[PDB]
Protein backbone atom coordinates (compact mmCIF):
# COMPACT_ATOMS: atom_id res chain seq x y z
CA UNK A 1 0.00 0.00 0.00
CA UNK A 2 1.37 3.21 -0.98
CA UNK A 3 0.37 6.13 1.18
CA UNK A 4 -1.40 4.33 3.77
CA UNK A 5 -0.61 3.98 7.11
CA UNK A 6 -0.08 1.06 9.98
CA UNK A 7 -3.35 -0.52 10.96
CA UNK A 8 -5.02 -0.39 14.27
CA UNK A 9 -4.63 -4.02 16.19
CA UNK A 10 -7.95 -5.91 15.35
CA UNK A 11 -8.99 -3.09 12.57
CA UNK A 12 -9.26 -5.74 9.26
CA UNK A 13 -10.17 -9.15 11.66
CA UNK A 14 -11.01 -10.82 7.65
CA UNK A 15 -7.32 -10.00 6.09
CA UNK A 16 -5.88 -13.18 4.98
CA UNK A 17 -2.36 -13.25 3.66
CA UNK A 18 -1.48 -16.10 1.16
CA UNK A 19 1.72 -17.43 1.62
CA UNK A 20 3.86 -19.41 -0.67
CA UNK A 21 5.19 -22.41 1.36
CA UNK A 22 8.77 -23.22 -0.76
CA UNK A 23 10.49 -20.43 -1.08
CA UNK A 24 8.62 -18.66 1.72
CA UNK A 25 7.39 -15.52 0.88
CA UNK A 26 4.14 -13.23 0.79
CA UNK A 27 2.51 -13.69 -2.52
CA UNK A 28 -1.10 -12.19 -2.14
CA UNK A 29 -3.99 -10.44 0.08
CA UNK A 30 -7.24 -12.38 0.77
CA UNK A 31 -10.23 -11.81 3.05
CA UNK A 32 -11.68 -14.34 5.57
CA UNK A 33 -15.61 -14.60 4.57
CA UNK A 34 -16.81 -18.01 6.82
CA UNK A 35 -14.78 -20.14 9.55
CA UNK A 36 -14.07 -22.10 5.70
CA UNK A 37 -13.69 -20.25 3.14
CA UNK A 38 -11.04 -17.36 1.80
CA UNK A 39 -11.27 -14.86 -1.23
CA UNK A 40 -8.89 -14.18 -3.69
CA UNK A 41 -7.86 -12.69 -6.67
CA UNK A 42 -7.83 -15.44 -9.91
CA UNK A 43 -4.31 -13.96 -10.58
CA UNK A 44 -2.76 -14.09 -7.18
CA UNK A 45 -2.89 -18.20 -7.70
CA UNK A 46 -3.48 -18.17 -11.81
CA UNK A 47 -1.23 -16.21 -14.40
CA UNK A 48 0.08 -18.18 -17.46
CA UNK A 49 1.87 -15.38 -18.67
CA UNK A 50 4.25 -15.11 -15.88
CA UNK A 51 4.26 -19.29 -15.31
CA UNK A 52 1.72 -18.65 -12.29
CA UNK A 53 -0.28 -21.56 -11.48
CA UNK A 54 -0.48 -22.63 -8.21
CA UNK A 55 -1.81 -25.70 -6.66
CA UNK A 56 -3.46 -26.27 -3.07
CA UNK A 57 -0.06 -27.53 -1.51
CA UNK A 58 2.13 -24.74 -2.87
CA UNK A 59 0.25 -22.67 -0.33
CA UNK A 60 -1.19 -21.69 3.22
CA UNK A 61 -3.27 -19.29 4.38
CA UNK A 62 -2.45 -16.71 7.39
CA UNK A 63 -4.96 -15.35 8.78
CA UNK A 64 -5.07 -12.90 12.25
CA UNK A 65 -2.09 -11.33 11.24
CA UNK A 66 -0.63 -7.83 11.69
CA UNK A 67 3.23 -8.07 11.37
CA UNK A 68 4.43 -8.74 7.96
CA UNK A 69 7.14 -10.78 8.64
CA UNK A 70 6.87 -12.40 12.33
CA UNK A 71 5.49 -15.50 13.14
CA UNK A 72 2.52 -13.98 15.00
CA UNK A 73 2.47 -16.70 18.06
CA UNK A 74 -0.77 -17.00 19.88
CA UNK A 75 -2.67 -15.04 17.43
CA UNK A 76 -2.29 -15.71 13.41
CA UNK A 77 -3.51 -18.71 12.62
CA UNK A 78 -2.04 -20.73 9.87
CA UNK A 79 -4.62 -22.98 7.51
CA UNK A 80 -4.08 -25.39 5.11
CA UNK A 81 -6.10 -25.42 2.10
CA UNK A 82 -8.42 -28.24 0.56
CA UNK A 83 -9.71 -26.95 -2.53
CA UNK A 84 -9.22 -23.72 -4.87
CA UNK A 85 -12.36 -22.55 -7.29
CA UNK A 86 -11.61 -20.38 -9.74
CA UNK A 87 -14.35 -18.36 -11.86
CA UNK A 88 -14.45 -20.26 -15.22
CA UNK A 89 -14.97 -17.28 -17.18
CA UNK A 90 -11.67 -15.52 -15.80
CA UNK A 91 -9.81 -13.86 -18.31
CA UNK A 92 -6.19 -13.86 -17.89
CA UNK A 93 -5.69 -13.80 -21.56
CA UNK A 94 -6.66 -10.07 -22.14
CA UNK A 95 -8.13 -7.54 -19.01
CA UNK A 96 -8.05 -10.04 -15.85
CA UNK A 97 -11.69 -9.85 -16.32
CA UNK A 98 -13.56 -11.80 -13.61
CA UNK A 99 -10.25 -11.69 -11.33
CA UNK A 100 -11.80 -13.93 -8.65
CA UNK A 101 -11.02 -17.10 -6.49
CA UNK A 102 -11.92 -18.88 -3.60
CA UNK A 103 -9.95 -21.06 -1.51
CA UNK A 104 -11.98 -23.59 0.92
CA UNK A 105 -9.93 -24.17 4.31
CA UNK A 106 -9.11 -27.86 5.15
CA UNK A 107 -10.41 -27.36 9.16
CA UNK A 108 -12.45 -24.46 10.08
CA UNK A 109 -10.60 -21.31 11.74
CA UNK A 110 -11.47 -20.30 15.49
CA UNK A 111 -12.89 -16.68 15.87
CA UNK A 112 -10.82 -14.51 17.69
CA UNK A 113 -10.40 -10.87 18.37
CA UNK A 114 -8.13 -10.54 15.82
CA UNK A 115 -9.99 -13.35 13.16
CA UNK A 116 -13.21 -12.76 12.22
CA UNK A 117 -15.19 -12.66 9.05
CA UNK A 118 -16.29 -10.01 6.60
CA UNK A 119 -19.73 -9.70 5.00
CA UNK A 120 -20.75 -9.75 1.03
CA UNK A 121 -22.61 -7.65 -0.37
CA UNK A 122 -26.50 -7.75 -0.97
CA UNK A 123 -27.60 -6.10 -3.97
CA UNK A 124 -29.03 -3.01 -2.17
CA UNK A 125 -26.05 -2.13 -0.39
CA UNK A 126 -24.40 -2.35 -3.76
CA UNK A 127 -26.35 -0.09 -5.07
CA UNK A 128 -26.39 2.17 -2.47
CA UNK A 129 -22.42 2.52 -1.40
CA UNK A 130 -20.89 1.81 -4.86
CA UNK A 131 -21.10 5.59 -6.38
CA UNK A 132 -17.99 7.71 -7.49
CA UNK A 133 -17.11 9.95 -4.81
CA UNK A 134 -18.21 7.19 -1.87
CA UNK A 135 -14.43 5.95 -0.07
CA UNK A 136 -13.87 2.62 0.67
CA UNK A 137 -10.69 1.07 2.57
CA UNK A 138 -7.87 -1.41 1.08
CA UNK A 139 -5.23 -3.20 2.93
CA UNK A 140 -2.79 -5.06 2.54
CA UNK A 141 1.43 -5.91 3.21
CA UNK A 142 2.35 -4.91 -0.62
CA UNK A 143 4.89 -2.66 -1.26
CA UNK A 144 5.00 0.54 -0.02
CA UNK A 145 5.97 2.28 -3.36
CA UNK A 146 6.39 1.35 -7.00
CA UNK A 147 10.11 1.31 -7.33
CA UNK A 148 10.32 -0.56 0.48
CA UNK A 149 8.03 -3.03 2.31
CA UNK A 150 5.97 -2.28 5.76
CA UNK A 151 6.73 -3.94 8.88
CA UNK A 152 3.06 -3.83 10.15
CA UNK A 153 -0.77 -4.48 7.79
CA UNK A 154 -0.88 -0.68 5.83
CA UNK A 155 -4.24 0.51 5.48
CA UNK A 156 -5.27 3.36 2.85
CA UNK A 157 -8.89 4.87 2.23
CA UNK A 158 -9.88 6.21 -1.58
CA UNK A 159 -12.25 7.38 -3.27
CA UNK A 160 -14.57 5.20 -5.80
CA UNK A 161 -14.12 7.12 -9.59
CA UNK A 162 -16.59 8.15 -12.03
CA UNK A 163 -16.46 4.92 -14.74
CA UNK A 164 -15.76 7.33 -17.76
CA UNK A 165 -12.58 8.83 -15.73
CA UNK A 166 -11.48 5.08 -15.34
CA UNK A 167 -12.01 4.29 -18.56
CA UNK A 168 -9.88 7.18 -19.47
CA UNK A 169 -7.05 6.49 -17.62
CA UNK A 170 -6.06 3.07 -19.67
CA UNK A 171 -5.92 1.71 -22.81
CA UNK A 172 -7.02 -1.62 -21.39
CA UNK A 173 -10.46 -2.53 -21.98
CA UNK A 174 -12.64 -1.99 -18.53
CA UNK A 175 -15.84 -4.59 -18.01
CA UNK A 176 -19.10 -3.96 -15.63
CA UNK A 177 -16.80 -6.67 -13.64
CA UNK A 178 -14.47 -3.76 -12.78
CA UNK A 179 -14.38 -0.64 -10.77
CA UNK A 180 -11.79 1.77 -9.83
CA UNK A 181 -11.13 4.06 -7.31
CA UNK A 182 -8.65 6.40 -5.99
CA UNK A 183 -7.91 10.47 -5.98
CA UNK A 184 -7.32 12.38 -9.21
CA UNK A 185 -4.50 14.59 -9.53
CA UNK A 186 -6.72 17.92 -8.55
CA UNK A 187 -7.33 16.35 -5.35
CA UNK A 188 -4.19 15.93 -4.14
CA UNK A 189 -4.23 13.18 -1.51
CA UNK A 190 -2.53 10.26 -2.76
CA UNK A 191 -3.18 6.50 -1.99
CA UNK A 192 -3.13 2.84 -4.09
CA UNK A 193 -2.29 -0.50 -3.73
CA UNK A 194 0.84 -1.59 -4.91
CA UNK A 195 2.59 -5.10 -5.34
CA UNK A 196 1.41 -7.57 -2.79
CA UNK A 197 -1.77 -6.25 -2.06
CA UNK A 198 -3.12 -8.61 -4.92
CA UNK A 199 -5.96 -10.47 -3.42
CA UNK A 200 -7.11 -8.26 -0.69
CA UNK A 201 -10.05 -6.68 0.03
CA UNK A 202 -11.68 -2.96 -0.26
CA UNK A 203 -14.28 -2.62 2.12
CA UNK A 204 -17.06 -0.03 3.13
CA UNK A 205 -18.52 0.35 6.46
CA UNK A 206 -22.93 0.51 5.62
CA UNK A 207 -24.09 3.70 7.14
CA UNK A 208 -27.21 1.56 7.12
CA UNK A 209 -26.34 -1.55 9.63
CA UNK A 210 -22.76 -0.31 10.73
CA UNK A 211 -21.28 -3.69 9.19
CA UNK A 212 -18.11 -4.15 7.02
CA UNK A 213 -19.30 -5.50 3.15
CA UNK A 214 -16.19 -6.45 0.89
CA UNK A 215 -17.01 -4.42 -2.57
CA UNK A 216 -13.97 -5.12 -4.28
CA UNK A 217 -10.86 -7.57 -4.59
CA UNK A 218 -7.58 -6.02 -5.16
CA UNK A 219 -7.01 -7.05 -8.85
CA UNK A 220 -4.63 -4.88 -11.40
CA UNK A 221 -3.13 -1.19 -12.09
CA UNK A 222 -0.22 0.30 -13.82
CA UNK A 223 2.61 0.89 -12.06
CA UNK A 224 1.19 2.35 -7.75
CA UNK A 225 0.33 5.74 -6.89
CA UNK A 226 0.96 7.02 -10.70
CA UNK A 227 -1.22 10.41 -11.30
CA UNK A 228 -4.10 10.33 -13.20
CA UNK A 229 -3.61 6.06 -12.76
CA UNK A 230 -6.38 4.51 -10.81
CA UNK A 231 -6.64 1.19 -8.81
CA UNK A 232 -8.84 -1.57 -10.13
CA UNK A 233 -11.14 -3.91 -8.05
CA UNK A 234 -13.01 -6.86 -8.74
CA UNK A 235 -16.69 -6.01 -8.38
CA UNK A 236 -17.56 -8.18 -6.56
CA UNK A 237 -21.33 -7.76 -6.45
CA UNK A 238 -21.30 -8.48 -10.10
CA UNK A 239 -19.75 -12.25 -8.98
CA UNK A 240 -21.52 -12.98 -6.20
CA UNK A 241 -24.44 -15.87 -8.40
CA UNK A 242 -20.45 -18.12 -8.43
CA UNK A 243 -19.22 -17.12 -4.98
CA UNK A 244 -22.72 -18.57 -3.77
CA UNK A 245 -23.26 -21.53 -6.50
CA UNK A 246 -19.22 -22.82 -5.69
CA UNK A 247 -20.28 -22.10 -1.69
CA UNK A 248 -23.86 -24.23 -2.15
CA UNK A 249 -21.99 -27.20 -4.30
CA UNK A 250 -18.48 -27.44 -2.31
CA UNK A 251 -19.27 -25.85 1.11
CA UNK B 1 12.87 -12.14 5.49
CA UNK B 2 10.08 -14.26 6.83
CA UNK B 3 10.33 -15.63 10.41
CA UNK B 4 10.38 -19.81 10.15
CA UNK B 5 6.82 -20.60 10.92
CA UNK B 6 6.43 -23.94 13.00
CA UNK B 7 7.37 -27.01 11.17
CA UNK B 8 3.54 -28.50 11.47
CA UNK B 9 2.05 -26.06 9.21
CA UNK B 10 4.41 -27.27 6.28
CA UNK B 11 4.01 -31.62 6.87
CA UNK C 1 -22.58 -15.22 8.84
CA UNK C 2 -24.82 -13.31 10.81
CA UNK C 3 -22.42 -11.79 12.91
CA UNK C 4 -20.28 -10.94 9.57
CA UNK C 5 -18.71 -7.34 9.59
CA UNK C 6 -19.02 -6.84 13.30
CA UNK C 7 -15.26 -6.33 14.70
CA UNK C 8 -14.67 -7.69 18.38
CA UNK C 9 -11.81 -4.37 18.75
CA UNK C 10 -14.62 -2.15 17.04
CA UNK C 11 -17.92 -2.58 16.36
CA UNK C 12 -18.54 -5.51 19.03
CA UNK C 13 -16.81 -2.60 22.01
CA UNK C 14 -18.71 0.12 20.67
CA UNK C 15 -15.27 1.55 19.45
CA UNK C 16 -14.52 3.46 16.34
CA UNK C 17 -11.21 3.28 14.51
CA UNK C 18 -9.83 6.11 13.47
CA UNK C 19 -10.53 7.01 10.02
CA UNK C 20 -13.84 5.37 10.01
CA UNK C 21 -15.31 8.56 9.76
CA UNK C 22 -13.59 9.55 6.90
CA UNK C 23 -15.82 6.34 4.88
CA UNK C 24 -19.01 8.26 6.65
CA UNK C 25 -18.23 11.26 5.38
CA UNK C 26 -18.15 10.10 1.61
CA UNK C 27 -21.42 8.48 1.86
CA UNK C 28 -23.35 11.50 1.04
C1 LIG D 1 -3.13 -25.07 -14.10
O1 LIG D 1 -2.70 -26.23 -13.42
C2 LIG D 1 -3.55 -27.43 -13.60
C3 LIG D 1 -2.86 -28.60 -13.08
O2 LIG D 1 -2.46 -28.57 -11.74
C4 LIG D 1 -3.83 -27.62 -15.05
O3 LIG D 1 -4.57 -28.82 -15.28
C5 LIG D 1 -4.49 -26.47 -15.60
O4 LIG D 1 -4.87 -26.73 -16.95
C6 LIG D 1 -3.59 -25.31 -15.54
N1 LIG D 1 -4.32 -24.16 -16.07
C7 LIG D 1 -3.72 -23.33 -17.14
C8 LIG D 1 -4.47 -22.17 -17.68
O5 LIG D 1 -2.62 -23.60 -17.56
N1 LIG E 1 -3.61 -0.82 -7.61
C1 LIG E 1 -2.52 -1.14 -8.32
N2 LIG E 1 -1.71 -0.14 -8.69
N3 LIG E 1 -2.23 -2.41 -8.66
C2 LIG E 1 -2.95 -3.58 -8.15
C3 LIG E 1 -1.99 -4.27 -7.16
C4 LIG E 1 -0.70 -4.68 -7.89
C5 LIG E 1 -0.05 -3.47 -8.55
C6 LIG E 1 -1.04 -2.76 -9.46
NA1 LIG F 1 -9.30 4.33 -22.42
NA1 LIG G 1 -3.28 7.73 -9.02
Amino acid sequence: IVEGSDAEIGMSPWQVMLFRKSPQELLCGASLISDRWVLTAAHCLLYPPWDKNFTENDLLVRIGKHSRTRYERNIEKISMLEKIYIHPRYNWRENLDRDIALMKLKKPVAFSDYIHPVCLPDRETAASLLQAGYKGRVTGWGNLKETGQPSVLQVVNLPIVERPVCKDSTRIRITDNMFCAGYKPDEGKRGDACEGDSGGPFVMKSPFNNRWYQMGIVSWGEGCDRDGKYGFYTHVFRLKKWIQKVIDQFG
Amino acid sequence: DFEEIPEEYLQ
Amino acid sequence: EADCGLRPLFEKKSLEDKTERELLESYI
